[PDB]
């Protein structure tokens, strides 16, 4: 309905994930790196098309108000529960229909985040709901919409 | 620790990488 406040702060975490120096912005080589290591593997020059078309100021670079401004559209997006499946198939590394524990300690490695088995299993425990240890399709879907 | 905060933002990340940052 409207960007509420904890949104925000999560769009904060996925703008840091993408801006790996830490610095305000986001790079063609910042956003490289994270689409290689979740197993895209697009090119420089698709990359710089990719800045551009968010880039709605002209600077080369994006920063949070235009990453926002991207994220707030993606909220009302018609293409939302098959953009969440394609998500889901990235965590699902075997594709059984259950993001383990493992599993989603190598895609946060992968992300570049270093985190203990702890913080791992609370993740977990933040989705699981049906209490066997692990996240399957339907709870991912319950946790993003 | 902010454990659903931590992982929706990496899904939101990987929702991104997935469709070509848009
Ligand atoms: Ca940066
Ligand atoms: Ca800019
Ligand atoms: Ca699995
Ligand atoms: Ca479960
Ligand atoms: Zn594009
Ligand atoms: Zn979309
Ligand atoms: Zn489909
Ligand atoms: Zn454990
Ligand atoms: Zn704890």
């Amino acid at each position: 309905d409207q960007l509420t406040e904890e949104q925000i702060a999560e769009f904060k975490e996925a703008f840091s994930l993408f801006d790996k120096d830490g610095d305000g912005t986001i790079t063609t080589k910042e956003l490289g790196t994270v689409m290689r290591s979740l197993g895209q593997n697009p090119t420089e020059a698709e990359l710089q098309d990719m800045i551009n078309e968010v880039d709605a100021d002209g600077n080369g670079t994006i920063d949070f108000p235009e990453f926002l401004t991207m994220m707030a559209r993606k909220m009302k997006d018609t293409d939302s529960e098959e953009e969440i499946r394609e998500a889901f198939r990235v965590f699902d590394k075997d594709g059984n229909g259950y993001i383990s524990a493992a599993e989603l300690r190598h895609v946060m490695t992968n992300l570049g985040e270093k985190l203990t088995d702890e913080e791992v299993d609370e993740m977990i425990r933040e989705a699981d709901i049906d209490g066997d240890g692990q996240v399957n399709y339907e709870e991912f879907v319950q946790m993003m919409t | 620790f902010n454990a659903r905060r931590k992982l929706k933002g990496a899904i939101l990340t990987t929702m991104l990488a997935t469709r070509n940052f848009s």
